């Protein structure tokens, strides 16, 4: 239950099967709402409920008020720190495009990973999480585009 | 459904990375559910 | 996306 990066699993009455990815800093739980819809997370024994989320956003954070508050300099590099399902942790690092929209622009990272990737950090050169990885769009040849998507702290 | 969370690393910057993807420049609204879609 | 979106 110490920071890092976490896998978001499932299982029924057989194996398991990863839905996502999330943080943990400063005791607070950092994922997609897509990933767990505001389920309970168990973590070794203990429950963690879910503290504040937003659909619209994309994001949820258990235990506490959403932590992360870096943002991209809309310039720099950055790191894609993808957890796939069934491979460990990668750094991929890229130049974001941007998602203009009718409220401002949003950073945008060209990088095609498994759903269950969803809620992957995405890091700054300093290693602060700017965003999470997963709520995003396909482009006409289908090539798919996340978002940055970043809470308020 | 047990949903349940299991640590994967440490968040740290890789020096000397690998580097891939474009930097698309896209128009894109979204709606009230969270979906981003592709402005015509 | 594996998926169109997420």
């Amino acid at each position: 239950t110490t920071d890092g990066v976490y896998r978001v699993m499932t299982r029924r009455l057989l194996g398991s099967t990863q839905v996502g990815v999330g943080v943990m800093q400063e005791g607070v739980f950092h994922t997609m709402w897509h990933v767990t819809k505001g389920a309970a997370l168990r973590s070794g024994e203990g429950r963690l409920d879910p503290y504040w989320g937003d659909v619209k956003q994309d994001l949820v954070s258990y235990c506490g008020p959403w932590k992360l508050d870096a943002a991209w300099d809309g310039l720099s590099e950055v790191q894609l720190l993808a957890v796939p399902p069934g491979e460990r942790a990668k750094n991929i690092q890229t130049l974001p495009g941007i998602f203009k929209t009718k409220d401002g622009d949003i950073g945008a990272v060209a990088l095609d990973y498994p759903a269950g990737t969803s809620g992957s950090p995405i890091l700054d050169k300093c290693g602060r999480v700017i965003g999470l990885y997963g709520n995003g769009v396909v482009i006409k040849n289908g090539s798919y585009v996340s978002a940055i998507t970043q809470g308020k702290r | 459904v047990d949903m349940y969370i299991e640590r994967a690393g440490d968040i740290t910057w890789e020096k000397d990375a690998e580097v891939t993807g474009n930097s698309p420049r896209l128009d894109v609204a979204l709606d009230e559910s969270g979906d981003f879609s592709l402005v015509e | 996306k594996g998926x169109v979106k997420k």
